[PDB]
């Protein structure tokens, strides 16, 4: 017997974000001086914005020596990156570390592939499912469970977010697809 | 003798004092952030609205949180006893009595 | 019947000019807002804590920092927290 | 008196005060008040500006009373922003722990209709022809007052009381093209969408497109 | 306020050797050196807004890039500067962006 | 008619000077040496700590500076980006191509990284 | 009343300019803005009423009885917004049309548009032919004005 | 007034920064590139500012401190604190961080040792 009557349309895991301590303090300006592809401006932000072309990635390097790596399709190439981005700002001349590394968010998505009747799942699960259409074309479930966001369209794609694990979003999508199955159009 | 006229343009001239005091102070509030104006939101119409429908309903006469005690009691409810009461109701006249 | 502006316009027109520039500025190794001080304080003994706002461009607190630093102040006799630089 | 008060107090009369602009029933605005005695007795969200939860509390009230009024409506008497009352309206929702209700095209074909003065038997043809179009679902993305506003220009355009998409636009606050669009999804049933009871001003065959 | 850096270039640095001979020569003042170049950037900068009119439309791939006190400093590689007469192909340009 | 418009401010420049040079008591001819020399100038990891166990991914910065890139000055009108496509909105610009020298009023660009 | 003494305060000093602070030193301000308001004519509509729905209908007097509503027309407004600002740009001008009130009209007024109809039109409106008025409806109440 | 709190916050400053030794107007000048004040100005400044300041210390043809004339002490002002008969005069903590060091790892043990904070 399957764990659901509709199963798969595996989703896809498309963004992860993570931060990482370089252990010092870094001096922005001088490092904003020293890239060659990054960005700063204290009257924007306090953090320089750094990117590579590696995996297309953007890091975020605050003045107290926390980083955030972002672009990453997976935790490890996040990591990755964050260790990538760690290194160079070493090659700057500074003490950077990779203290106390960890994920902050994944992105995944996918489609259901069939039209879903949106007007009585936001009346059947009002608890959790959320949707307004003077608001945003995407309905809003806020899973609870393994604490997932959800967002259902009335093509049938999806989008969830707000993970530090892979599996709560096949996890979310493995109870959620059935249920919207029930709710095809 | 004393009609509607002159008397409501009395409160009109009045409430208007009061609309454009409290349309002013929306002026200062313009000028406070000095973000572009906005007329419309200015706006209180009810105040001078509602502050006649007190004179015309009681019958009292003026902002009542203070003036209003020399001049209580200029209006009240028509009288349908009979079409002749109604119409004696309708000429009667009054005075300050003294 | 008047038209709804889904955000106030004002507010709008707010939203052009705030985007623009912050009051959030940067304040590294304290030095040009004194040098600005000798120019103020030579036209007259004491200032009001909003003009002295005005010149600058950092927040009060740190402006606060500041004016201790290298001054006191008062009330003045006008309860107004009034700055001035130190006679002595 | 209470000094913490004072904000709230002064909000039911800026309560009023937008209740006023508009003409609104006072039981709606009663109803209002005590949501936001309600609103204001929670205080965990005392971290929010005043005006936006009166606002929120008065989109709220409208749809409580089963005749919501668009944000766009609700932002002409206020400064709020319609993502800051969205927000709030949030905010609410799981501050009183209630459930809303899903809005319908036929609550706004009176007033818009009112505003263009168009006959009962143009404002109840465009109402079917919305109908049968939501029923068919033959929209499924526009908005229901931008499905609407069509309706209503396929059924002015169904009637002598024609009028310009952008004067409607205007009436609407949607964009002009944007009714041109929701028109391209209607148009392929122009005909058919009509109520039975109806009569021709303009063949279906010669409504414009756009 | 008034952009120092457009001395900075063969323009604004023959100007300067020409006068640093002059100084050299001694045949002008230090100080009158520094009131012609002031002049100088004034009058180019007046030349900016008034005589130029030209526009140009470019094309090219990003190489490098830095951010710092309102001024970007690029470099970018394989640019394509468009004109109707002067189409420039060039496989590096280093553009400096003041505010 | 490009080349006409530097002379324009060749004139300019130096007539606008002129006085200044006055001022300081020095010859008019040295102006008009200023100008001829002028003219003719015209023509993996396991620790926290061992970073360098991801040594090298930034290449070589020696490629900025050869003078292998033309220069070009210009204030800027608007800067763009979308994940790897950037725009560029600019202005009142000085270019130096292949030792040529160019000007501009306006300039609008698109560049990925 | 009506047809003019409003008008007459409206024509007497509705006129306000005001100058924005100085707010001395924003280098080159060169003057503190400056905004004017300007007022034409009052305009009345018939007497109405807004359903729940937010749509207007007419009012008729009748239903003011048996509502409880009070007997009330729309007064509306010619607005003009005008600025020299103190700024280049003197003389820029921006019109407005604006709701200022619902007034309560005396019955058998000019613009009790009953006023017109005929004993048989007044009782095709149920009205009475031999009811004058000649004094406001206030809640469905009937009020008359003491002299 | 404003140049003048300039000298001797500089004069602070680079004090604290390491150099303990008496300075002059004119390395002062030096130091800052701020030589080229003017002849005039330069001498108005030290032969009347320095001389209209009440607290100047005059070592020789040096200027020293007004603010702190302790030298670097740093731990136990015991003697002068203990004298009750004039309650001690004691120190103010601006005048004990001026002194050498940071007081709070000091006052840690002075708190258990010899003594006593209010907050007035």
């Amino acid at each position: 017997t399957p764990a659901s009557e509709s199963s798969g349309i595996v989703p896809q895991l498309q963004n992860i974000v993570s931060t990482v301590n370089l252990g010092c303090k870094l001096d922005l300006k001088t490092i904003a001086l020293r890239a060659r592809n990054a960005e700063y401006n204290p009257k924007r932000f306090a953090a320089v914005i750094m990117r590579i072309r590696e995996p297309r990635t953007t890091a975020l390097i605050f003045s107290s020596g926390k980083m955030v790596c972002t672009g990453a399709k997976s935790e490890e190439q996040s990591r990755l990156a964050a260790r990538k981005y760690a290194r160079v700002v070493q090659k700057l001349g500074f003490p950077a570390k990779f203290l106390d590394f960890k994920i902050q968010n994944m992105v995944g998505s996918c489609d259901v592939k069939f039209p879903i009747r949106l007007e009585g799942l936001v009346l059947t699960h009002q608890q959790f499912s959320s949707y307004e259409p003077e608001l945003f074309p995407g309905l809003i479930y806020r899973m609870i469970k393994p604490r997932i966001v959800l967002l259902i369209f009335v093509s049938g794609k999806v989008v969830l977010t707000g993970a530090k694990v892979r599996a709560e979003i096949y996890e979310a999508f493995e109870n959620i697809y059935p249920i919207l199955k029930g709710f095809r159009k | 003798l004393d009609l509607a006229g002159p008397l409501l343009a009395f409160l009109f001239r009045g409430m208007f004092k009061n609309l454009l005091k409290e349309v002013r102070i929306y002026a200062q509030k313009f000028i406070d952030r000095g973000k572009d104006f906005n007329l419309e939101l200015a706006i209180k119409t009810r105040i001078i609205s509602d502050g006649l429908k007190y004179s015309l309903a009681t019958g009292n006469w003026g902002d009542q949180k203070k003036a209003h005690q020399a001049r209580a009691g200029v209006s009240q409810v028509l009288n349908r006893l009979t079409f002749a009461s109604t119409l004696s109701h309708l000429r009667r006249l009054n005075s300050p009595i003294g | 019947t008047n038209y709804k502006p889904v955000a106030n316009h004002q507010y709008n027109i707010e939203y052009e000019r705030k985007k623009k520039e912050d009051g959030k500025r940067a304040r590294a190794d304290k030095q040009h807002v004194l040098d600005m001080l000798f120019s103020a304080f030579e036209k007259h003994q004491y200032y009001n804590l909003k003009d002295l706002v005005d010149i600058t461009k950092q927040p009060v607190v740190y402006l606060k920092e500041i004016l201790k630093e290298i001054g006191v102040q008062n009330v003045k006799g006008i309860h107004k927290n009034t700055w001035e630089l130190k006679p002595e | 008196m209470s000094s913490s008060d004072r904000a709230m107090m002064n909000a039911f009369k800026e309560i009023t005060t937008m209740a006023d602009r508009i003409n609104l029933p006072r039981n709606i605005v009663d109803r209002t008040n005590n949501l936001f005695k309600q609103v204001y007795e929670q205080k965990s969200l005392k971290g929010r500006a005043n005006d936006a939860i009166a606002s929120a509390c008065l989109y709220i009230a409208c749809r409580q009373e089963g005749v919501p009024r668009t944000f766009k409506e609700i932002c002409a008497v206020s400064r709020i922003s319609k993502k800051e009352i969205g927000r709030c309206f949030k905010l609410i929702l799981k501050a009183l722990e209630t459930s809303v209700d899903l809005i319908t095209t036929g609550d706004f074909m009176s007033r818009f209709c009112s505003n263009l003065c168009l006959p009962k038997q143009v404002q109840m043809a465009a109402t079917h022809i919305a109908r049968k179009a939501v029923e068919l679902d033959l929209v499924p993305g526009r908005s229901p007052i931008s499905v609407a506003a069509a309706a209503i220009y396929m059924a002015s355009q169904a009637s002598a009381e024609k009028r310009t998409q952008k004067e409607i636009g205007d009436i609407a606050g949607v964009a002009d093209v944007t009714i041109r669009q929701s028109y391209r999804l209607i148009y392929p049933r122009a005909p058919d969408l009509f109520p039975t009871d109806f009569k021709f001003d303009t063949p279906v065959d010669k409504l414009p497109q756009l | 306020m008034a952009y120092q850096l457009y001395r900075n270039t063969t323009l604004g640095n023959s100007l300067q050797e020409s006068l640093d001979e002059l100084i050299q020569s001694q045949q002008i003042t230090p100080q009158l050196a520094l009131q012609v170049l002031l002049q100088f950037d004034k009058a180019i900068n007046a030349a900016l807004a008034q005589r130029v009119r030209n526009r140009v439309n470019f094309r090219g791939s990003l190489n490098t890039y830095r951010f710092c006190d309102n001024v970007w400093t690029f470099v970018l590689n394989d640019v394509e500067f468009r004109e109707v007469t002067e189409l420039i192909k060039v496989d590096k340009v280093k553009i400096v962006a003041c505010d | 008619t490009v080349p006409k418009l530097y002379r324009s401010v060749i004139e300019d420049v130096i007539n606008d000077v002129r006085d200044i040079f006055l001022d300081d008591g020095v010859d008019e001819q040295v102006l008009m040496e200023l100008k001829t020399l002028w003219e003719n100038k015209l023509m993996g990891q396991v620790e926290e700590e061992p970073l360098n166990s991801e040594d090298d991914v930034s290449d070589e910065e020696g490629q900025e500076l050869f003078d292998t890139e033309n220069v070009v000055v210009c204030q800027y009108d608007k800067i763009h980006r979308s994940k790897n496509k950037w725009k560029f909105h600019l202005k009142d610009g000085i270019m130096n191509l292949n030792g040529r020298d160019y000007i501009f009023s306006k300039a609008i660009g698109d560049a990925e990284w | 009343f009506i047809q003019m003494s409003v008008q007459r305060i409206v024509e007497d000093a509705p006129p306000i300019d005001l100058q924005a602070e100085a707010q001395h030193a924003s280098g080159e301000v060169e003057e503190p803005p400056r905004y004017l308001l300007k007022f034409e004519q009052i305009y009345l509509s018939k007497p109405t009423h807004w359903e729940r729905d937010g749509a207007p209908s007419p009012m008729m007097p009748n239903e003011a009885r048996l509502r409880n509503l009070t007997y009330s027309a729309p007064l509306y407004v010619d607005i003009t917004k005008t600025v020299i600002k103190e700024g280049e740009e003197q003389l820029q001008t921006q019109h407005q049309k604006t709701f200022i009130g619902k007034i309560p009209i005396m019955l058998r007024s000019t613009y009790c548009l009953l006023n017109g109809l005929t004993d048989r039109d007044l009782c095709e409106l149920n009205e009475c032919p031999l009811d004058p008025g000649g004094y406001f409806i206030i809640n469905g109440s009937e009020k008359v004005l003491i002299a | 007034f404003g140049v003048l709190a300039k000298i001797v916050n500089y004069m602070k400053t680079r004090h604290q920064r390491g150099d303990t030794h008496p300075l002059t107007l004119d390395e002062i000048l030096d130091e800052t590139q701020h030589l080229d004040i003017g002849l005039k100005q330069k001498q108005w400044l030290m032969t009347e500012a320095l001389v209209n300041n009440p607290k100047i210390e005059v070592i020789d043809g040096k200027y020293a401190f007004k603010p702190k004339y302790n030298v670097r002490d740093k731990k136990a002002l015991l003697r002068l604190l203990d004298q009750h008969d004039q309650r001690g005069l004691g120190g103010i903590l601006l005048e004990d961080i001026e002194e050498a060091l940071p007081n709070s790892q000091k006052a840690v043990k002075a708190l258990g040792d010899q003594i006593l904070f209010v907050n007035r």
